[PDB]
RNA sequence: CUUGAGUCUCGUAGAGGGGGGUAGAAUUCCAGGUGUAGCGGUGAAAUGCGUAGAGAUCUGGAGGAAUACCGGUGGCGAAGGCGGCCCCCUGGACGAAGACUGACGCUCAGGUGCGAAAGCGUGGGGAGCAAACAGGAUUAGAUACCCUGGUAGUCCACGCCGUAAACGAUGUCGACUUGGAGGUUGUGCCGGCGUGGCUUCCGGAGCUAACGCGUUAAGUCGACCGCCUGGGGAGUAC
RNA sequence: GUUUAUUAAAAACACAGCACUGUGCAAACACGAAAGUGGACGUAUACGGUGUGACGCCUGCCCGGUGCCGGAAGGUUAAUU
């Protein structure tokens, strides 16, 4: 999956601690990076149905986490989505 | 199932050794297993039936 | 790329057309064209010999190399072009010394490949070799019947032959009709299959789309008079006769081959 | 005609018939005889006694070659596997090897459907 | 940047021109920032069963740590080089620097 | 287990060339699978005979 | 706030999914070499094949389909299902010590997606097997069971179909409730002592009309959903 | 779309589509006492003959007769001697 270097970079640059690996923003960043990466894999592999399920699970989990962040704090929510370049 | 014949080894001993080799390798049984076709459902059914009879 | 046209007109309702988006779009190479005039199915006496021929679009002849005689000089394919004189496409090549020629396009050949002819040529599509250096069992096209003459077998679009044996000084081929023939082992052949396999997936669609090819209408035998065809005549729709060609020869079932000087090379009939 | 002194006996015994041939080391055949090619026709055509008779007559048919050594190759699950070997040995011959070459697919091809009897 | 076992057997009659070329392979590896961990020449051996009417073959084993694309190009070279009759590239989990059972 | 230890792999092959069951030799479950993989790797690599007929 | 839920570090086994390449055995066909009168098939027979040289045997070539042994009341998968070997891409599960977010959770009508075999459309492919079909037998008859041949189909790429005794005839999530005999996969201490996950058989209280289930419940409970209301007519008609 | 110029323009001819069949190239076939020529400067996804007539569902039973293809155990049978 995601390389150790990429995850280390995103958590050491994007979270509010040296070892912050559990915040909502960090999770959303990891899921969006993995989704963007797997888009390329699924471009050439239409008939891969047993990984489409994992991709759908990641999408749903990202949606629920963003729902929670919107419900709790809206300002940092908008900050996160503008950093990540998303719509909702 | 190759069986040779040596000096001071009579006919019947070599014949019995060849028969034992054939029995061990199960050549005739394996041939008679591929006589016809078997539905995979029947394969799994007979396998489980034998396994539950053994228990 | 077989595409079906939308039925905006009665003549376009049934049309299916094969478009290749790789053919050269401009004009052909100038020093390799000639002139031909349509005959209409008429010989030097002016009489009609073959019926249902006449008219059509004008064409020019392209000098295609069927010998590949020059050897030891690699060549690079320049581009693929459309030839109206046949059913396959032709690919212009540029030899290392500066000479250009037309060859038949094998299957899978594109611009930027390399070809080669001779006795040391590599075994890959596009090359041509005598059938004694070619591995038995392979598939070839543009075969010769006589050593030195030129490519004369399996030359249409999509066709090919297969070498099945080598009985000393000869080879045995399985032709597209199923007939097995013996040819000299010194005849050359070209590796691969001739391209444009989508030729028979084309529907002409209308009556006038066959007159662009120069094909005049066919009149049925029973629709004639007793003085014109053996089948002609009747009050209504009457046949009562064994089917025959317009000249009396039986047309449905009868064999017509008669050639005793080449029957020695026919291993078996197509049947 | 020719002298070899060591051939190879090929036995092909199936559920209905047994065919016995003798060849050279290079594969070239010399003579043959079958259980059904000996008058045993129908149900008796497969019984091992027919195999023994076929082996004996086939051995007698190769009296002009003068062979003293043999190998045997056994094929098929037919009943003619032991009787043929004994007949070959007891025909005045001498076998120095025994080998089974029955073909066995390693999967291959779908067999005919089961006989509903 | 992964470890690999590379085994190949080559025609015995070409044995006299095997050594130098494997160096080139090593060179290629060392040209692509790859690491050689072990290289043993098993030599001429009798095959367990005849391969295309041959009986002997020259077996050579190489131990590499290299990126995947270099292994891909090496595999293509092995495919086209008619001298070698067979080859096999196995991806391992760690370095296997030791004495092989052959020697 | 590796395919390069042919001497030990000899002990787990029948006379014909097959693979002995686990219950006959009493070995474990995982080692049987790894052994079978090694045997197949060696059989492809022309180190072991596929069959016995010749 | 951290006990529910999830992220990070390490490692573990696996027919989990997709793409490409490749090794052996075997049936069929084709071309050569020896050899001559049978081969094949049934309970018994013949249609069928063979003197233009079959069948048997040896060397070689082509093509297609499936991977002997290992092999397991084994393993993976949400379900249908998944098996020779190697590389590339990729999903899930699990285990020891710890760090992190702090209820972010469960179920689900509409909706979206996957979905054995057969069947359809377009284009390739065709070794074996084999609906329809042809002939030989059996029989009072035999549109079959038996025998010899054989076209769709079975194979691949794409797009449809959306059905099965699609079954554990048992909806998903969580909590509590005597035991025994095993299989498989991780970890700690000195063959033993603990500890988790998945699974097979027997059986106690309890439950059921009974058969039986029984810590993987059909036992004691909470949440949400789906479905049932006599048999034909009928899963039919509009 | 074509047709009986000058009493018949139609349901008649043609047609895209389907099938049977012949043809291995000095191709089958046609015009020629012959040489030659068309087919074709094309090579079985090509050419000739025959019937039916877009598209949809489909196309059953009969090989005695008359044709065509294949077989040769027997009978009769020309020129020749
Ligand atoms: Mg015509
Ligand atoms: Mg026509
Ligand atoms: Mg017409
Ligand atoms: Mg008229
Ligand atoms: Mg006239
Ligand atoms: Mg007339
Ligand atoms: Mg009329
Ligand atoms: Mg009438
Ligand atoms: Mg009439
Ligand atoms: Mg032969
Ligand atoms: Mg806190
Ligand atoms: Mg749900
Ligand atoms: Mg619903
Ligand atoms: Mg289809
Ligand atoms: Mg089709
Ligand atoms: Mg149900
Ligand atoms: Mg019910
Ligand atoms: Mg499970
Ligand atoms: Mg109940
Ligand atoms: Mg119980
Ligand atoms: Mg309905
Ligand atoms: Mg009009
Ligand atoms: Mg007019
Ligand atoms: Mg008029
Ligand atoms: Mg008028
Ligand atoms: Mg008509
Ligand atoms: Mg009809
Ligand atoms: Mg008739
Ligand atoms: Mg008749």
């Amino acid at each position: 999956s995601l390389s150790t270097e990429a995850t280390a970079k995103i958590v050491s640059e994007f979270g509010r601690d040296a070892n912050d690996t559990g915040s909502t923003e960090v999770q959303v960043a990891l899921l969006t990076a993995q989704i963007n990466h797997l888009q390329g894999h699924f471009a050439e592999h239409k008939k891969d149905h047993h990984s489409r399920r994992g991709l759908l699970r990641m999408v749903s989990q990202r949606r629920k986490l963003l729902d929670y962040l919107k419900r709790k704090d809206v300002a940092r929510y908008t900050q996160l989505i503008e950093r990540l370049g998303l719509r909702r | 199932p190759v069986i040779k014949v040596r000096e001071n080894e009579p006919f019947d001993v070599a014949l019995r050794r060849f028969k034992r080799s054939c029995e061990k390798a199960g050549v005739l049984a394996e041939v008679r297993r591929r006589e016809f076709y078997e539905k995979p459902t029947t394969e799994r059914k007979r396998a489980k039936a034998s396994a539950v009879k053994r228990h | 790329a077989v595409v079906k046209c939308k039925p905006t007109s009665p003549g376009r309702r049934h049309v299916v057309k094969v478009v290749n988006p790789e053919l050269h779009k401009g004009k052909p190479f100038a020093p390799l064209l000639e002139k031909n005039s349509k005959s209409g199915g008429r010989n030097n006496n002016g009489r009609i010999t073959t019926r249902h021929i006449g008219g059509g679009h004008k064409q020019a002849y392209r000098i295609v190399d069927f010998k590949r005689n020059k050897d030891g000089i690699p060549a690079v394919v320049e581009r693929l072009e459309y030839d109206p004189n046949r059913s396959a496409n032709i690919a212009l090549v540029l030899y290392k010394d500066g000479e250009r020629r037309y060859i038949l396009a094998p299957k899978g050949l594109k611009a930027g490949d390399q070809i080669q002819s001779g006795v040391d040529a590599a075994i890959k599509p596009g090359n041509t070799l005598p059938m004694r250096n070619i591995p038995v069992g392979s598939t070839v096209h543009n075969v010769e019947m006589k050593p030195g003459k030129g490519g004369q077998l399996a030359r249409s679009a999509g066709t090919y032959v297969q070498i099945v044996a080598r009985d000393g000084a000869y080879v045995t081929l399985r032709l597209r009709s199923g007939e097995m023939r013996k040819v000299e082992a010194d005849c050359r052949a070209t590796l691969g299959e001739v391209g444009n396999a989508e030729h028979m997936l084309r529907v002409l669609g209308k009556a006038g789309a066959a007159r662009w090819r120069g094909v005049r209408p066919t009149v049925r035998g029973t629709a004639m008079n007793p003085v014109d065809h053996p089948h002609g005549g009747g009050e209504g729709r009457n046949f009562g006769k064994h089917p025959v060609t317009p000249w009396g020869v039986q047309t449905k079932g009868k064999k017509t081959r008669s050639n005793k000087r080449t029957d020695k090379f026919i291993v078996r009939r197509r049947s | 005609r020719k002298q070899v002194s060591d051939g190879v006996a090929h036995i092909h015994a199936s559920f209905n018939n047994t065919i016995v041939t003798i060849t050279d080391r290079q594969g070239n055949a010399l003579g043959w005889a079958t259980a059904g090619g000996s008058g045993f026709r129908g149900s008796r055509k497969s019984t091992p006694f027919a195999a023994q008779v076929a082996a004996e007559r086939c051995a007698d048919a190769v009296k002009e070659y003068g062979i003293k050594n043999l190998e045997v190759m056994v094929k098929g699950p037919g009943p003619g596997r032991e009787s043929t070997i004994r007949a070959l040995n007891a025909a005045g011959f001498r076998i120095t090897n025994i080998t089974d070459v029955t073909p066995i697919p390693h999967x291959g091809c779908r067999p005919p459907k089961k006989r509903r009897v | 940047m992964r470890h690999y076992e590379i085994v190949f057997m080559v025609h015995p009659d070409q044995s006299e021109q095997v050594p130098g070329m494997i160096e080139r392979y090593t060179a290629a590896i060392t040209g692509a920032e790859g690491k050689i961990h072990r290289l043993e020449d098993w030599g001429r051996r009798q095959l367990a069963y005849p391969i295309n009417k041959l009986h002997k073959a020259h077996y050579v084993l190489m131990n590499v740590e290299a990126p995947q694309e270099v292994i891909d190009e090496l595999e293509t070279t092995f495919r086209f080089n008619d001298a070698v009759i067979r080859s096999m590239v196995m991806r391992t989990k760690h370095a296997v620097t030791e004495a092989s059972p052959m020697v | 287990i590796d395919y390069k230890d042919i001497a030990t792999l000899k002990n787990y092959i029948t006379e014909s060339g097959k693979i002995v069951p686990s219950r006959i030799t009493g070995t474990r479950a995982k080692y049987q699978r790894q052994l079978a993989r090694a045997i197949k790797r060696a059989r492809y690599l022309s180190l072991l005979p596929y069959t016995d007929r010749h």
